[PDB]
């Protein structure tokens, strides 16, 4: 007989000790385990509300990976991929650089909190954390890894986060920011409550959906499976937060999810919102990236934190303003500065593309549609040099994204800047400044990519160079994903 | 030979500018103008180019100097449509 | 235009395709690539400064730590399918020993002995979880990274045998303390001492090769031939069959640990004074294991020769990998 | 430690006894094993070449399994069944239908052997075989039963074989005489040997490259994952056939293979033959039927008779012949008569389709086409009640196929008519009435369709009568699978 | 036109969603469509005879076997989670036994009670295969007939461990005659041919039920009662820790089996007549498993207890029957 | 009413064909005709249909009767084209 998972579950979290060979701060250095003067014994209140044990681990997620790789043999010599609409193909050759290193590196991030946390209960969900993303990111390394013969975008998945191009350095500078430069709690907060909890959970069930719906099974395998894992260890916030706003500290615990939503929802608006609303072919689009954000990530935000006993963040109203615009100017920073990605972005402004548009998002041929206007005229006129750059945006010093918003009808581009110790800083929204300002020792000498042009840091210091320094040549340089083929609609 | 940050109307995007510290405001606004006129803003030539300084809104005369104008490297700088 | 690569880029001149476990293991930390400044941040963040002094600054040096390649190349799906197969026997074992009454055929002598000698080891096990989980985090390469990774589920994998077996113990034995007295005993018993100083002082040591010595070399050897090895026999011989066989399967996982810490010693002495900078880890750290095993296998019965018997049995791990 | 296989092997199968409480006879029956005077000791001689042991079949089939299974549940919300070729998802009700039962049939069949051989290697293996058709036969029903709801023809896959649509009585009229009524040598010659390793492996292959190339997944990996199981159980015949060769009946041994294999062709001339020349689409068309034939079958069955000591059948100049002829046949039969089986018939006679036919076969439409030109003009010219029967075809007695063969310009459509007994039989080619004269106590008494209706076994005796007879009614009643459309094609 | 439906036909009326052991196993069986010609083919060959004369002519009748329902609802793919499951933890004992030298440890008197009490037994659970397997292939019903597969494989199952360990001896005790004596021991040992002869006879009833009765409720239990009961806690308690266990292990399979005998004869039971029939095939059996039980048990040590113990350990298994 | 096998020419197939015992061979044909015209043989009006026993060839007169042909039921005919 064996006993039920309830009776002799404590036990594998009742294993804290007092310390006495050393000094328990000596043992969890307030650094790395971000303790806040709140006491061992009542970090042994964290309860996660999602339990397993390591024989059930090995067990379920043993078949995981056989269902997830047996799927993928078995549609792998139809080759799919050779014959999808190359927005997809894009979506593809975007998820896999921007994510798989990242989710290998969330593993220590998840180490951080099984060496470091003062709550057993984490230590020990924390170790199946760290499991977890050692999958992701192994798998999410031998999926792409079939198409390397196909194209050198592939070799991305792999290379993107070691090198310098504009995405990489925005992606690494969210990642080590939310979970591998702070605290076991914090990351706790900021990595698995509001990033897991709040976007990418619900993205991957979306991306699931999509690559589903585009008739990619391998990818929607893929996705779905990796997603199955996820609240296992995204649940790791929550329980932290409990403990810290019944322990005298709701503020700090708020200040942290503030800043981790809004660098959250930035990387989101540049990742996941261009796909959405132009990537994916208008009769595959189930609804706009604005729709999908209100549905299904700014109601679970105000319920989780309501639940929680803290507040909405001050900045709430103008993210669902940002809603119907942000990840427009990101999508138009993308696809204009193509040849500095490695995918090729979708333009998405087809006749039948922007009424579309303008359903989701009412005044945006008034607005956005201006700017598309004037690309698709040169277009059509036989002047495709001057839909390409010849200078580079200003990036924003925290996000490390573009600054950008609303243009045409309807101008509202604004500049944050912020001048702090004799050097002068920009700032892609309210927000981003804010982040800098409640911790500036964080971020101060830290410098974008302008700011590396500006200094002399790229040589030679022109866009050719640039694009050395950011390890692109052409081959992965990204051009318009359709080969302009909607030009023909305007003539 | 100084950076700015080119907010051009009706643009999307601010832009890096290179400019020279012997420029008018009217050569700023030329020089930025080449990176959004007939990219992704339609001309205006019954209009005139200006220069302001963004984090203040103070507007610069056409004919005054960068040298003069109390900037820091890398400034941004609206460049917005007027008659006068 | 750059030509399509039969594999990654960084994998592209090796004449052997590479494999799975190559494909999806190596080159992955990209913190290495900016010694200066290891992260996308302000490079005095404590972070910064702590990657910089523990992981950078190591005695132990070698210019391609990525070159590490696990004997076993464990990878996750490969992972998981060797354990669900040990933990399949563990937990039939456990199934059907108990449905036979193990528990009940033991002497009250040999009960009284699992609650002081077996059971705390939770606290003990859970440590060595602690300590591998955190040479996983400043390891140089994502290939040692990855042979922590899963040397630290394994330790989970004994805290958790212990724990279900605790249940077990008290269900059968409800007057012992079972479950409720093991931090007193871990805390307080002499027996236990040696190895709580071992451990609780090992895991402060930040250094990440310190850590790998001190964890890897010196306490697990220690805790394995004491707690795995002796107590083992020792149940065998006294008629727990089923701790004679927990123990002997847990041990599997202790030899695979032995063989990636072996290939990685093997790997630093390719550069001249990194022998003597091990050599000096092992010589710092060998008198608490010495006083660990001294502590614990004493109290035993038979204790003198426990204590001869685990010493070299330890000490000859590393005296085969050269050190 | 562990012992290697080779070591121990052996002792699984040393486990022949003398018997002493009762007698060799009455422990296995001669009916049964078929042992044919050649003593146990002898029959220990048998040695399969190829060894599996219990615990190595549940490890390797549990992930064959897996895979299966998860590749179905990942694709079954996609539903492509729903928008396939129809002359593919009617390759898929036929394959079912016919198939389904009588794999799980063959367990009973694995057992015969399985009790009765006197061979311990062969009644190990044929335990495994055993456990082999169990999974086809269930696997097989799992499959289709996701359909159900689609249409009634998926019902088929259970109901078929419980039918006497005439269809079913030709497999049964097969399966019976192979496997279910034969002693135990038998078996493992005629089904296993002459069969499986002769007809249905090859033939799996080729219908799991059909189905992807269709871009039917599910039913690519369901086959091929069956097909991985074939040469397990499938090897048992050719110790068997040494064994009787090296002692004595090299004839017996022969006579059986002749019998097999003809029997096997014709069952296989009307369910693949039809489906590879006219169901498939000419795009999706690798080869002809009559060149997968002649590389896959006929080459193999030759190399294997040479290998055996055996020699080609007295049939086989008129096999290869009527490679050019028969299927064509049965295939005008089935669609003519399309009311009377239960999936759609694809006509396959477009122009397109005639020339592939012309090139594949020089002299078809001088033929066959004929026939089918005046389907046609009936088909244009709005008389389509004449592409529809009024009588029913005449039966081979033997294989319980329509007598059939090369119409138009070049006619030689034969009967190989035969008294016995005050009863007249009608045979489809003088192998099948062969297969009679040389055992005729084994079908004397079985009366086909056509016997049954004619002797008031049927009522009604009309044309609705035989189709209550048969258990079809409209909805299950086989029409045109594109539903005509190739017609527009002649107006 | 006919509407599609929501399962199969043959299930149409049931309130429940059938399930995948449903869906899979039911009515299958074709042969039992036409009792008065069970095979398309002429009605007198001796094939159709014998299906006519051991299957239909049965004096154990129902209106519906196909109602027959596996209380385990075991089908193939769940068949094989299940034993690899199972022989995970039997290969994983072979293979952490062995290392252990756990062959070396036992007495000279112990080998030679496996050599003449265990090994044997090959001859004996080839012999139940064999068994099962024919019920199978004259059962009326499909259901019936699976329970009767998968109990086939149980026995080769048995057997191959059997065969396996066999080597393991004679690698270990190379002089005792491992896997060469066993026929002669089978054929011509007093302890055995209690057993032979119940086999052997019981292997020639052809009806079905008959079959059934004489393999599933009179010849297993008493072969699992001697064999695994009563040598297993011999071996326990004589120093051999594999066999205890490997004996557990098998009787896991034969309360399996016990299940779907047992679910069999309550279906019986709802026709007036069958207990009748079935204890009359019991009282002609019964006598031949005593001498079974008798001719081994006796032979071995405490050998009147055994021979108790078994014959009312294997009575008791039909009693709650109800037979 | 007398069942036979009709073969009958250029078709692919033999059929079960009812006749009448009273039926002559061109009434036969007739009936047969009926299944293999205008379904899969087009018919040859320059042409006279005539009823051969197929297993030895024999030729019956178009005005005989199935009477008196030494039919066996069910006996396959071969119906062929001829101009006498
Ligand atoms: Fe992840
Ligand atoms: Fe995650
Ligand atoms: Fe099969
Ligand atoms: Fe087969
Ligand atoms: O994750
Ligand atoms: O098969």
């Amino acid at each position: 007989s064996m006993l039920k998972r309830e009776d002799w579950y404590d036990l594998t979290r009742t294993t804290n000790w007092t310390p006495k060979y050393v000094t328990e701060n000596e043992l969890f250095p307030e650094e790395m385990s971000g303790a806040r003067g709140i006491s061992m014994e009542a970090w042994e209140k964290y309860d996660e509300p999602y339990k397993i044990t390591y024989p059930e681990y090995v067990s379920i997620q043993r078949e995981k990976d056989s269902g997830a790789y047996s799927i993928k043999a078995a549609l792998e010599r139809d080759g799919f991929v050779d014959r999808a609409d190359p927005g997809w193909v894009s979506t593809m050759q975007l998820h896999f650089g921007a994510i798989a290193l990242e989710e290998y590196a969330a593993s220590t991030a998840e180490a951080r909190m099984a060496r470091f946390a003062k709550a057993p209960g984490n230590r020990n969900m924390a170790t199946f954390g760290m499991m977890d993303e050692n999958r992701h990111g192994q798998i999410q390394l031998y999926f792409p890894y079939a198409n390397v013969k196909r194209s050198r975008k592939w070799d991305w998945a792999h290379k993107a986060i070691h090198t310098n191009e504009w995405a990489a350095i925005a992606a690494r500078s969210f990642f080590d920011d939310m979970m591998m430069t702070r605290d076991s709690v914090a990351v706790s907060i900021m990595l698995t409550f509001a990033f897991e909890t709040g976007f990418s959970n619900m993205q991957f069930l979306g991306l699931a959906a999509d690559a589903a719906e585009a008739g990619d099974h391998t990818f929607a395998s893929l996705i779905s499976s990796i997603q199955t894992d996820e609240s296992r260890h995204a649940q790791q916030g929550g329980p932290s937060l409990k403990i810290l706003v019944e322990n005298g500290k709701k503020d700090e615990a708020q200040q942290m999810v503030d800043v981790a939503i809004w660098r959250s929802w930035k990387l989101f608006s540049v990742e996941t919102g261009p796909i959405m609303d132009y990537y994916t072919p208008l009769e595959s689009r189930n609804q706009s990236f604005k729709e999908f954000m209100l549905e299904w990530i700014v109601a679970q935000f105000e319920r989780q934190l309501l639940d929680l006993g803290l507040d909405k963040p001050w900045y709430w109203d103008q993210f669902m303003q940002d809603l119907d615009e942000t990840h427009h100017g990101m999508h138009l920073g993308v696809w204009y500065w193509r040849p500095t990605v490695w995918w090729d972005p979708a333009a998405g402004v087809s006749p039948e593309e922007r009424e579309w548009l303008e359903e989701k998002y009412p005044g945006w041929n008034d607005t956005w549609g201006q700017c598309w206007d004037v690309i698709t005229d040169n277009l059509v006129n036989g002047k495709p040099e001057l839909t390409v750059p010849e200078t580079l945006p200003t990036i924003c010093n925290m996000c490390n994204l573009p600054i950008a918003h609303t243009p045409g009808n309807k101008w509202n581009v604004k500049d944050y800047q912020l001048e702090y110790e004799g050097r002068l800083y920009h700032f892609g929204s309210e927000a981003d400044r804010w982040c800098f300002q409640i911790d500036p020792e964080r971020y101060k000498n830290h410098t974008n990519l302008v700011d590396r042009f500006l200094k002399g840091e790229i040589q030679p210091a022109d866009l050719a160079g640039a694009l050395m320094y950011m390890s692109l040549e052409p081959g992965v340089m990204g051009d318009d994903a359709h080969d302009y083929e909607w030009v023909k609609a305007y003539q | 030979t100084f950076p700015i940050m080119s907010n051009f109307e009706r643009d999307f995007v601010i832009q890096l500018v290179p400019v020279d510290t012997e420029d008018t405001m009217d050569q700023v606004a030329e020089k930025c103008a080449y990176h959004s006129i007939n990219r992704r803003v339609h001309p205006q030539p019954e209009k005139i180019l200006r220069v302001r300084r963004h984090e203040d809104g103070t507007l610069f005369p056409r004919g005054m100097i960068v040298s003069d104008a109390g900037l820091r490297p890398t400034e941004t700088l609206d460049i917005i449509f007027m008659d006068n | 235009a750059l030509k399509p690569l039969k594999t990654w880029s960084h994998l592209a001149g090796n004449r052997r395709r590479p494999s799975e476990y190559e494909v999806v293991s190596t080159n992955l930390h990209y913190f290495t690539d900016n010694p200066e400044r290891p992260w996308e941040l302000d490079s005095n963040l404590p972070m910064q400064t702590w990657y910089k002094k523990y992981c950078f600054d190591s005695p132990l040096k070698h210019d391609d730590w990525n070159a590490f390649r696990d004997p076993d190349q464990l990878v996750y799906r490969t992972y998981n399918l060797l354990q669900d197969g040990q933990e399949s026997y563990v937990q039939g074992l456990f199934d059907q020993l108990n449905d036979r009454g193990h528990d009940q055929m033991l002497t009250r002598e040999w009960v009284e002995t699992l609650a002081r000698f077996y059971t705390p080891a939770r606290y003990l096990f859970h440590a060595l979880q602690m300590g591998s989980v955190y040479i996983h985090q400043i390891a140089p390469a994502s290939t040692i990274t990855n042979c922590a990774t899963y040397e630290t589920a394994d330790h989970l994998r004994w805290l958790t045998h212990t724990a279900y077996r605790t249940r077990e113990l008290a269900n059968c034995y409800p007057d012992v303390g079972f479950g409720k007295r093991e931090r007193d005993v871990w805390e307080n018993d002499p027996a236990w001492q040696g190895f709580r100083e071992l451990i609780e002082k090992a895991l402060i040591a930040w250094d990440w090769g310190e850590a790998f010595t001190a964890i890897n070399l010196v306490t697990k050897p220690a805790v394995e031939e004491a707690l795995l090895q002796q107590l083992g026999s020792l149940a065998q011989s006294e008629g727990d069959t089923l701790l004679g066989l927990l123990a002997q399967a847990q041990k599997r996982d202790a030899e695979r640990h032995r063989r990636w810490s072996s290939a990685l010693v093997k790997m630093a002495l390719e550069k001249e004074g990194n022998r003597e900078v091990l050599q000096k880890w092992v010589a710092k750290w060998e008198p608490l294991a010495d006083k660990a095993i001294e502590a614990y296998c004493s109290a035993l019965p038979d204790g003198e020769n426990a204590i001869v018997e685990a010493k070299s049995a330890s000490r000859y791990v590393r005296q085969m990998m050269g050190l």
